[PDB]
RNA sequence: UUAAUUGCGAUAACGAACGAGACCUUAACCUACUAAAUAGUGGUGCUAGCAUUUGCUGGUUAUCCACUUCUUAGAGGGACUA
RNA sequence: UGACGGAGCCAGCGAGUCUAACCUUGGCCGAGAGGUCUUGGUAAUCUUGUGAAACUCCGUCGUGCUGGGGAUAGAGCAUUGUAAUUAUUGCUCUUCAACGAGGAAUUCCUAGUAAGCGCAAGUCAUCAGCUUGCGUUGAUUACGUCCCUGCCCUUUGUACACAC
């Protein structure tokens, strides 16, 4: 290896992190690809990152949003709630410590782990508001991969958010829950049911 | 080699001073230790109950060694802080006068910080020396 | 007046405050079987009140078993450590 | 869940009361040559792949 | 003798050409001296309230002013000071000689 | 490890001062519930007990629960700062008093009546049942009858 | 007169000057070495620089920057790009383009911010709200 | 077509005026100019602590020297969608 | 994604006394409010690097109308003023009520913006939960429509002209 000391020195572990690509430290963003081919190239996982907080120039137009590390909009995302506005080095410490649970739970890859779980969590058929003039009336129609991703992260996030009202189970480990159900198609996910009411509503109104 | 005060983190080197001002209490313990409550913004009185005042001590006097001269208002608007006034907002409050100049006349006493020219207080001249001996001996602890 | 929200918790099975003996054993003999443990899960499983699992994840921690994978700020995060 | 893979060529114009569907025109990668029209939520410009749950219902503008 | 030539105005070119005057009264003969120092402007500003009365959409304003201070060092014997004092004076600007 | 086993000694309730003490919890809040002790003469009155503030309210040895009692009925006694008391400079005699479970109430309630007696704008406004620190009543406190 | 170079940068409104001149390896931001950040999650933030080409630059400069204004990230994004564009001020005095070049290349391939300063700026607060595009709670009846 | 009767153009209309635009201020850029202990930076002396092996962290206006990258400005440049 | 107790602990706008008594540094006394003896400043110079808060790391706690939350009151200690009583306000102890995410309906918003956070100034002898500005942390969601609420131009109809 490289054990260049310098004059103010470095832990190895340092050092370490520079062979491979920021890697999180410990965990790699390669051999990670999302199963389905309509997802693909949406859900950012080719740049890495050292961390999930950066300053990126995504809201000015349309699609840089979709050219953003799939980690970090999981921390957006669960920047929310109200009083929880900002703070984004608490959420990334969730993230961290999420991510965790699942290489000490479920030992595979966390980062695989979460892009299975969007994948298999984004609703393919929505209804509409058509009501057009007479009270109201529902209307099926489709659901773009850059929606599919944008309401997968919107219901796992509102889901362990919600699990952890009033509940002595901390937020890392409901997230930790809520991402490795859904990665694997259970039932108990508030994601995988809410996607399963949209779809069985827009199948009824079809 | 070259290492100092500020060659070493903040959390680990307040609890080596702490460490090395509880095993010999040479420097004061003030009467009203267990009363104060370290502000009017505070609510509470600290949990450390039979130190905390050398925890202070500590990170007074490693606050003195990075700077020049303080005052004891100083001390007090940086230890203060948000105060909860019920349904009113919160407010930036100062700490307790008292706190403060106890622990820097106790630091006087000892001899690791003393009063400055323009006004203050400043590290003293033995006490930079076992200040950065504290500092040498945090680092190889964990070494 | 009418506020249309309803008044409940659930039914508090408060537990142990102090460590007894009964349980004494249980805990030596059932956490060993965690894959994932931290201060949350023996609340839950093994129905441990607030004070009790911080000295018992200390407990382990400092004499055998369960290793700091990642012990930090409000999560001891520790595995079957075998 | 038989789903059917396609690709848009040709996006022709957001429809709906409120504008929140648009209608595109979209072939499917596997049994291309068949060419159809379906309506899209969210937003798409190209070369999209859509989860088409169903592949037989012909779209048309939406009040 | 340390004389400072202080100058504040609310006009920029009138305040300008003051100290360009007095420096270039300062580069002839020898007069080695310190060039404008350019302090940060003062900008004042009162927010008040368009109505008159009450009544109306809640529209206020900003009244303000910009106050630019420039000072000349100068360093040099009595035979500068039956010269310098010579003000070069515009209106507007004003100057204060300070010796010291 | 800083742990230990329990004999039998836990009691889940206890009662000081003549008012209800549960326990199950830590002995600087299990305090608490008397009427007249807040959490900051509570911590004082252990600190001084030297009962080992981490310790639940079951799980106290008897004889430290009386030295407790006897801190709560004289407490400048014990060397408590003369600051630190309710009843400061009792209108009957001026000894700096500490009103107690029972004594916090019914001390409440003679000052009111001799404030009513002689016919103070607090004392009547009290009878009234208005507010008598100067709040507004015109869009506050509705729900009270 | 020892080798040495200077530079700036601003995420808001903080400023971080790095004096880079010949030394041994030293980085040093406030006279802490550069494993002290404070935020201790962007510390691999601060890291970049370090760690996108290699140690073995690193290993004839020291880097001491000083940084004022701004929050704990602010001033994090201030000493990351203070130390990024004083690495390439010393191959911009000294070294090599080839050296400098595929530094200053692979620097922006990973990201932009490491040498351009975020444009972003807060915008004026507008009467009849609490800020600039925010407006106060309006009502009928 | 444009944020805009803003333009292309059409045309019993031609030539115009006000508004808009243009303009002014502020926020961004300048390692190019003028500079500056009422803003700083580096260096030379005095001096302190750790290690002394080569250094690091500091304090110091009469210890002086040099500079304006950061700090402020004045005159200017840059942006026109190329 | 909490409260509490320790530590780290970083900003910008702006104001400040002459024949007055302002901003107050520093030392001393007091748990605190505050008091005391002085110092610097007509101001990039002194207040002030406004060492602000939200923030982060160690611990206390535990899913508990509880260590959440501080209305309601009782007693005491000081400041401002000729005067504070229907407490100006500040500080200490104690009392610890509604409130467990809010129904018909409705407000604001497309980037440093929203939101969270504090600061300065205005009113001021004293009193911010207000307003005007400043900076700190900083999301999701559109790149479209006239469906609802309104606007501009043209065509068309009118028994309207104080004009649906």
């Amino acid at each position: 290896f490289t054990p260049v000391v310098l004059a103010t020195p470095i832990p190895e572990e340092v050092q370490q992190a520079q062979t491979e690509i920021k890697l999180f430290n410990k965990w790699s963003f390669e051999e990670v690809e999302v199963k389905d081919a309509s997802l693909v190239d949406y859900v950012q996982v080719r740049q890495p990152i050292f961390v999930a907080h950066t300053a990126g120039r995504y809201a000015n137009k349309r699609f840089r949003k979709a050219q953003c590390p799939i980690i970090e909009r999981l921390t957006n995302s669960l920047m929310m709630n109200g009083r929880n506005n900002g703070k984004k080095l608490k959420a990334v410490r969730i993230i961290k410590h999420t991510l965790d649970i699942i290489n000490v739970l479920t030992d595979q890859n966390p980062i695989q782990v979460v892009v299975d779980a969007i994948t298999n969590t984004g609703p393919r058929e929505d209804t509409t508001r058509v009501g057009g003039g007479g009270a109201a009336r529902r209307q099926a129609v489709d659901v773009s991969p850059l929606r599919r991703v944008n309401q997968a992260i919107a219901l796992l996030t509102i889901g362990a958010r919600e699990a952890a009202f009033r509940n002595i189970k901390t937020i890392a480990e409901t997230l930790a829950e809520e991402l490795i159900n859904a990665a694997k198609g259970s039932s108990t996910s508030y994601a995988i049911k809410k996607k399963d009411e949209l779809e069985r509503v827009a199948k009824s109104n079809r | 080699p070259g290492v100092s005060v500020r060659d070493v983190a903040a959390q680990d080197f307040i609890n080596a001073y702490a460490s090395f001002l509880q095993r010999q209490g040479k420097l004061e313990v003030p009467g009203y230790v267990d009363i104060v409550k370290t502000s009017s913004g505070n609510e509470m009185p600290p949990q450390d109950a039979e130190g905390w005042f050398y925890k202070r001590a500590a990170s007074v006097a490693r606050h003195i060694y990075m700077r020049k001269q303080v005052g004891v208002g100083k001390l007090n608007k940086l230890y203060g802080g948000a105060k909860s006034r019920g349904v009113r907002p919160y407010k930036h409050i100062d700490a307790s006068g008292s706190i403060n100049r106890k622990v820097l006349q106790a630091l006087e006493k000892i001899g690791i910080v003393e009063i400055s020219p323009k006004g203050g207080r400043r590290i003293s001249e033995n006490g930079q020396r076992d200040l950065d001996r504290i500092a040498a001996q945090t680092l190889e602890e964990d070494e | 007046k009418k506020k249309w929200s309803k008044k409940s918790m659930k039914d508090r099975a408060q537990h142990a405050v102090i460590l007894d003996q009964e349980k004494y054993d249980r805990i030596l003999k059932e956490v060993p079987t965690y894959r994932y443990v931290s201060v949350s899960v023996l609340v839950d499983r093994l129905k441990i009140g607030g004070s009790l699992a911080r000295i018992a994840l200390r407990h382990l921690e400092k004499e055998g078993i369960i290793k700091p994978i990642s012990k930090h700020s409000k999560q001891a995060i520790y595995t079957r450590a075998t | 869940t038989p789903v059917t893979l396609a690709k848009v060529i040709k996006v022709l114009g957001r429809t709906g009361s409120r504008g929140g569907v648009t209608q595109v025109r979209v072939e499917f990668l596997e049994d291309t040559s068949r060419t159809i029209v379906r309506n899209v939520k969210g937003p798409v410009r190209e070369n999209d792949i859509l989860v088409l749950m169903e592949s037989e219902r012909e779209a048309r503008r939406l009040r | 003798i340390k004389i400072r030539i202080t100058l504040t105005s609310t006009k920029v070119k009138q305040l300008e050409n003051v100290s360009s005057n007095i420096v270039k009264n300062a580069e002839q003969h020898n007069l080695v001296k310190k060039g404008p120092v350019r302090l940060p402007t003062k900008v004042l500003k009162i927010s008040t309230r368009k109505t008159p009365n009450g009544e109306g959409s809640k529209t206020w304003e900003t009244y303000e002013m910009r106050i630019h201070k420039r000072y000349i060092d100068l360093e040099a014997p009595v035979q500068i000071v039956k010269r310098i004092t010579q003000i070069t004076i515009e209106p507007g600007v004003d100057v204060e000689v300070v010796v010291a | 490890s800083l742990v230990v086993q329990e004999q039998g000694s836990f009691q889940h309730i206890l009662r000081l001062l003549n008012t209800n003490v549960d326990g199950n919890i830590k002995i600087v809040y299990a305090l608490t519930t008397i009427k007249g002790v807040g959490r900051r003469y509570s911590n004082l009155v252990c600190k001084k007990a030297d009962v080992d503030l981490h310790k639940r309210a079951g799980e106290l040895t008897q004889e430290e629960l009386e030295r407790i009692v006897q801190i709560m009925q004289n407490p400048t006694h014990y060397k408590i700062p003369a600051w630190f008391l309710n009843r400061q400079n009792d209108i009957t005699d001026g000894k700096d008093y500490h009103t107690l479970a029972n004594n916090v109430e019914s001390k409440l309630r003679d000052d009111l009546e001799r404030l009513k007696k002689i016919r103070a704008h607090r004392g009547i406004r009290h009878f009234w049942g208005l507010r008598v620190r100067g709040q507004h009543t015109k869009t506050t406190g509705r729900r009270r009858a | 007169a020892v080798p040495s170079v200077q530079t700036f940068g601003k995420k808001k409104s903080a400023t971080a000057v790095a004096h880079v001149k010949a030394g041994k390896g030293l980085i040093k931001v406030n006279g802490s070495p550069i494993t002290l950040v404070e935020p201790e999650i962007l510390r691999f933030k601060v890291y970049e620089p370090l760690l996108l080409v290699g140690l073995d630059k690193f290993s004839n400069i020291d880097i001491r920057v000083r940084v004022t204004g701004g929050g704990h990230v602010s001033q994090v994004y201030a000493i990351r790009q203070a130390i990024a564009k004083g690495l390439v001020a010393y191959h911009q005095k000294y070294v090599d383009e080839q050296s400098k070049n595929e530094l200053k290349k692979a620097f922006t391939s990973y990201d932009r911010t490491l040498l351009i300063a975020d444009s972003r700026r807060p915008e004026p607060k507008k009467f009849g709200g609490k800020g600039a595009r925010s407006r106060f709670q309006k009502s009928y009846r």
